């Protein structure tokens, strides 16, 4: 099922992050290694091919750019706290060494200087020069920008490279171009869509007669006529467009850097706007008509941008009121066009920009060291509760209950009972991870009031240096943790939450004319059943898929540590499960009851990007779009590298088939026809004129 | 044509049109309603109707009055009882056979062949021959 | 849902088969069609007309009832079903599964959503909406007035004198005697 579309619909882009530095492989000299991305724990060591593109691998290496540094090659890189230092090999990253108590020896990396030595820039225009008897071969007129001649290289296998723009790297060989790069998309902060789609009563006998009469006379003509009538055979653009399978994705990066990437078509880019905000820290839809965006700045600034089909417009950029560094921002009740703007040194700032061109309100804010929660009231923000992590507790994961459309309210038993599956909206689930006890606690609180109704400990000692993380469902909880009692493996927890374990009750919910009031405290409390899993390898992050009407199971997609992306249905992790010996002849269980199979295999069909590389950064985001064909759903990640595709978790069953076999079933209806027309004659001439005997 | 084969096709042209005009005005109630992101009745129906009601009565015309010939004479004279079907009392059945100069029993009461052999030596004998 | 241009090839092959494979049942069973020495035929029709006789002829014979008896006595003494169905299931289950065909108009119960979404693996879709199989599932029944249209249309001798030493008296039929009053019932 793959192979006819293994890389078609695959759309992964390579981000390099700009070039920090260059530095020329000895051996395969059209070849070299590419030090950049750097931050305060880590750097990206690329290596690159420099006759073309082509990035050949990348490794993110734990080690600031200072620290990385050649022989006296080997590439030694040396930590500074302590000795323990790595030698590398060049043109194959092989680990040629590793130690604890001195580095072998180390060069700074030499500068450029390549001025005085190969090059004169004067009338806007490049030369290249000899170093004795400077003829000055090899002129090149200059680009609109210019920054800088990033790598040279003079001996036969000529390459130069210029740093052209801030992010553009233009590459030459003798001099004609060879190829273009561009890292403007090196780190997607947030991301927007935007979708694209197409555009008495006897006269109207008469005119719908003869409209619909002269098109088929028109189309009368041009056998043709059978393949018209076939209606099988096409391009694809129509195809995609008819089922919301094209979109633009409207994406900001880390700089200020506005752009639209095509979904279908591998990400060709529609238009880039370059900002100048200096951080972009979220952006959002100003109205429902989805024509304009508001962007928020890191240093205090908010920008609003109208799209066009053509290159956007920046129409303006102002301040806030108050110029302080910004955190995060929350959009409130889409009509009112509020934003609730939370700024480092944790002050909050209700903002009402413009109208785009008790009915109590309740906010919930998270941070590392407990939940919080505001009431805005009168246009002024007011703290209502709050829960608090000890000095040796620290909150790690959090999750909120996702809005989604309600199919059936209760799940059917066999023997035809319905155990009224629990749906209270204003939930939220989160992990406490307690040391001085090696403790997970997961708690499921009541936002509105403050109330915990669940806890949930564990005690197999967890790690806690390995990634955690928790998904909230329509009405179920997912997360996932390291630990190493049972078996040192990854670990999923599933609880499942119902009004009632009777098979069937409702004991709350009652839904006449009660009009539930949450703020007294008066709602129906949960009942829970819960389940763990194992699962081989380390889990990054999860999410869960999204489609127009959510009935298609949920998919929990999940990106482990190697980039690898994998999904498995939420039918496989099932509570209420039972070891298979208990599920045969249990009439009770449910329509094709799935058994509990605790640990759960990795699956080589379900791991999309198949042998793609995908170093998807330390802070990347795992989203789904839906679309209409409500079989398929798309999944994107973003981060240092960019992919998009799509997953269908029920099997596709709205698209027929791309290998139907249409040749077959008309063999089958010819051979029909004529078996009968020629068995009539037979037939009625023997039997009718015989048994008659005349 | 007479009337009923004629509003057969009549009423398949109609019918065949409105089902087309219904399914371009219910394709793009859904096209349209997804364009704007999830948000012709009454002659279509009287159009409709009147195909049915062609239809029906297509089909309500195809039943014509019986009407006969004599067996013995050669005019005309079209034996008409004005029905439409058959009458299941044998009175009436038997009734409109001796209308007509007939006699349903037939060989019983002719005896075919023996009559037959006697009047085909006759009949060379006669003027006619 | 939205399904896309799927109801041709799955509605009008389906429907072509019946018709034909309905078509094709008749004449076969048309051709297939599902005493050698005189004296035998001969018995085989006397006991017929004993038979009529007492069934047919014991009415109207008021003065030859007497008469008759001792000349009488004297010389006396589902694989249709269960071929096609199968195989068109076998078919239908082969080329067309895992595919959601139409929504039916009118709302069935759950087991109904277990019986006719064998195709699909999901869990709360729907109980309207069906696989092709269904379609199948209602065409068996309801196809009969298309067939109408189109045209289609569907030792001894002992027990013997038994029989007729006991019809002698046993019921000399009152005809040829009340015919006047029923005449006169009648024709007024
Ligand atoms: C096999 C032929 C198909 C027959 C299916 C029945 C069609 C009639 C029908 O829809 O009635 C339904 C069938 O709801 C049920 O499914 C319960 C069945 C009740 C009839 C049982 C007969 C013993 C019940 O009537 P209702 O008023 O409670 O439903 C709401 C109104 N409605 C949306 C239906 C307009
Ligand atoms: C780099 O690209 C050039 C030209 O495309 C090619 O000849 C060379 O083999 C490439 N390098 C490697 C290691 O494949
Ligand atoms: C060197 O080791 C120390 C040990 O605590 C660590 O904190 C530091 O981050 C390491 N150096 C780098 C560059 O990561
Ligand atoms: C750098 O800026 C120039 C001028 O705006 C523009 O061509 C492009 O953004 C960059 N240069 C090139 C050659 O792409």
């Amino acid at each position: 099922v793959f192979s006819d579309d293994a890389f078609i619909t695959d759309w992964q882009l390579a981000n390099l992050g700009p070039w920090e530095k260059v530095i020329p492989d000895s051996r395969d000299r059209n070849r070299v290694l590419i030090l950049s991305n750097p931050t305060e724990t880590s750097c990206l060591v690329s290596s690159f091919n420099v006759s073309s593109g082509q990035i050949l691998f990348r490794n993110v290496l734990p080690f600031t750019i200072d620290e990385i540094q050649l022989d006296s090659n080997a590439m030694v890189c040396v930590n500074s706290s302590s000795n323990h230092w790595q030698k590398y090999d060049l043109h194959d990253w092989f680990l040629l060494e590793e130690g604890v108590d001195n580095a072998p020896s180390t060069t700074i990396l030499p500068q450029s200087s390549y001025l005085n030595d190969q090059v004169s820039i004067k009338n806007n225009e490049l030369h290249i020069l000899d170093e004795q008897s400077k003829l000055a071969e090899w002129k090149l007129e200059l680009p609109q920008g210019f920054n800088k001649v990033e790598y040279f290289h003079r001996e036969d296998p000529l390459a130069l490279v210029l740093n052209v723009n801030d992010t553009q790297y233009m590459g030459f060989s003798a001099l004609i171009p060879v190829w273009q790069r561009d890292e403007w998309l090196t780190n997607v902060v947030d991301y927007a869509v935007l979708d694209v789609f197409d555009s008495s009563l006897w006269n109207a006998y008469w005119l719908r007669l003869t409209t619909n009469w002269n098109r088929l006379i028109n189309l009368l003509k041009e056998p043709g006529r059978v393949f018209t009538k076939l209606l099988a055979l096409k391009d694809t653009t129509v195809s995609d467009l008819k089922f919301g399978f094209a979109k633009i994705l409207i994406v900001l990066t880390h700089d200020g850097f506005i752009g639209g990437l095509d979904m279908v078509n591998k990400g060709q880019l529609i238009w880039k706007l370059d900002l100048e905000i200096d951080q972009g820290v979220k952006m959002f839809w100003t109205d429902k008509n989805h024509d304009e965006l508001v962007v928020f700045s890191h240093d205090g600034h908010y920008l609003t941008i109208e799209v066009t089909k053509d290159q956007p417009i920046i129409k303006s950029r102002s301040p806030l009121s108050e110029r302080k560094t910004v955190d995060s921002v929350i959009r409130l009740n889409e009509h009112d066009h509020q934003y609730l703007i939370k700024f480092e040194d944790k002050d909050h700032l209700l903002f009402k920009l413009n109208p785009g061109k008790s009915s109590h309100i309740f906010v919930t804010e998270h941070d590392t060291n407990g939940i919080y929660g505001y009431i805005i009231e009168n246009d002024t923000v007011k703290q209502t509760w709050k829960k608090a992590v000890n000095s040796k507790e620290k909150m790690v994961a959090y999750s909120k209950r996702e809005t989604t459309n309600l199919n059936t309210l209760g799940i059917t038993l066999g023997d035809k009972s319905v155990l009224y599956k629990y749906l209270y909206p204003n939930l939220a689930a989160y992990l406490i991870a307690n040391e001085e006890h090696h403790t997970i606690t997961f708690n499921l609180i009541d936002t509105i009031t403050g109330e915990i109704l669940i806890t949930q400990e564990h005690k197999d000692s967890p790690d806690f240096r390995f990634p955690m993380d928790i998904v909230f469902g329509e009405y179920w909880v997912v997360y996932s943790y390291f630990s190493s009692e049972p078996v040192p493996e990854q670990k999923l927890v599933v609880v499942e939450l119902y009004e009632s374990l009777t098979p069937d009750e409702r004991l709350s919910n009652s839904s006449d004319n009660f009009s539930y009031d949450p703020l007294t405290g008066h709602i129906n409390k949960p009942q829970f059943q819960t389940k763990q899993f194992i699962f081989p390898e380390i889990i990054k992050t999860m999410s869960i898929s999204k489609t127009t009407d959510d009935i298609t199971t949920k998919a929990i997609v999940m990106e482990l540590e190697n980039g690898q992306i994998t999904y498995i249905p939420k039918l496989l992790l099932n509570a209420r499960g039972k070891p298979a010996e208990e599920m045969a002849k249990d009439k009770k269980k449910e329509f094709m009851a799935t058994p509990y199979t605790p640990v759960i295999p990795i699956n080589d069909n379900f791991i999309i990007t198949h042998f793609r590389n995908l170093l998807p950064g330390s802070d990347s985001q795992l989203i789904s779009i839906p679309t209409n064909l409500e079989s398929t759903s798309i999944i994107c990640d973003l981060g240092l590298d960019v992919f998009c595709t799509r997953i269908t978790p029920s099997g596709q069953f709205d698209l027929m088939s791309p290998t139907f076999e249409k040749g077959k079933l008309l063999i089958t209806i010819f051979v029909l026809l004529v078996i009968t027309y020629f068995i009539r004659p037979s037939v009625s001439n023997k039997k009718l004129k015989s048994q008659w005997l005349i | 044509s007479f009337v009923s084969k004629l509003l057969y096709t009549v009423s398949a042209l109609v019918l065949f049109h409105s089902g087309f005009s219904s399914y371009e005005f219910h394709h793009l109630l859904k096209l349209n309603s997804l364009n704007n992101a999830q948000g012709l009745p009454k002659d279509i129906m009287y159009e409709t109707y009147a195909g049915l009601i062609l239809f029906v009565l297509a089909v309500f015309t195809s039943f014509e009055k019986l009407q006969y010939l004599p067996i013995e004479s050669n005019d005309g004279k079209i034996i008409s009882q004005g029905n439409y079907l058959k009458e299941i009392a044998l009175n009436k059945a038997t009734n409109v056979d001796n209308l007509i100069g007939s006699n349903p029993n037939g060989e019983i009461i002719f005896t075919p062949s023996f009559v037959d052999v006697h009047m085909k030596r006759k009949i060379c004998r006669e003027w006619a021959s | 849902l939205l399904d896309d241009q799927l109801k041709y090839w799955v509605l009008l092959p389906i429907s072509i088969v019946m018709v034909l494979t309905g078509v094709l049942k008749q004449y076969i069973m048309t051709l297939i069609t599902g005493a050698q020495p005189r004296v035998k035929l001969t018995e085989w029709q006397y006991l017929q007309w004993a038979q009529l006789l007492i069934g047919n002829g014991g009415n109207l014979s008021s003065d030859a009832f007497a008469a008759k008896k001792e000349f009488l006595v004297k010389d006396l003494t589902n694989m249709a079903s269960f071929i096609p169905q199968t195989i068109i299931m076998w078919w239908v289950n082969h080329f067309f599964a895992g595919f959601i065909l139409m929504q039916l108009p009118f709302p069935l119960t759950a087991k109904f959503k277990e019986m006719l979404q064998t195709g699909i693996i999901c869990q709360d879709l729907d109980v309207r909406w069906v696989s092709s199989i269904s379609w199948y599932f209602i065409s068996v029944l309801g196809l009969n007035p298309v067939y109408n249209l189109i045209g289609l249309n569907d030792q001894v001798d002992k027990a013997m004198h038994a029989m007729a030493n006991d019809l002698t008296i046993i019921q000399h039929e009152t005809c040829l005697d009340n015919v006047e009053q029923r005449v006169l019932k009648q024709y007024m």
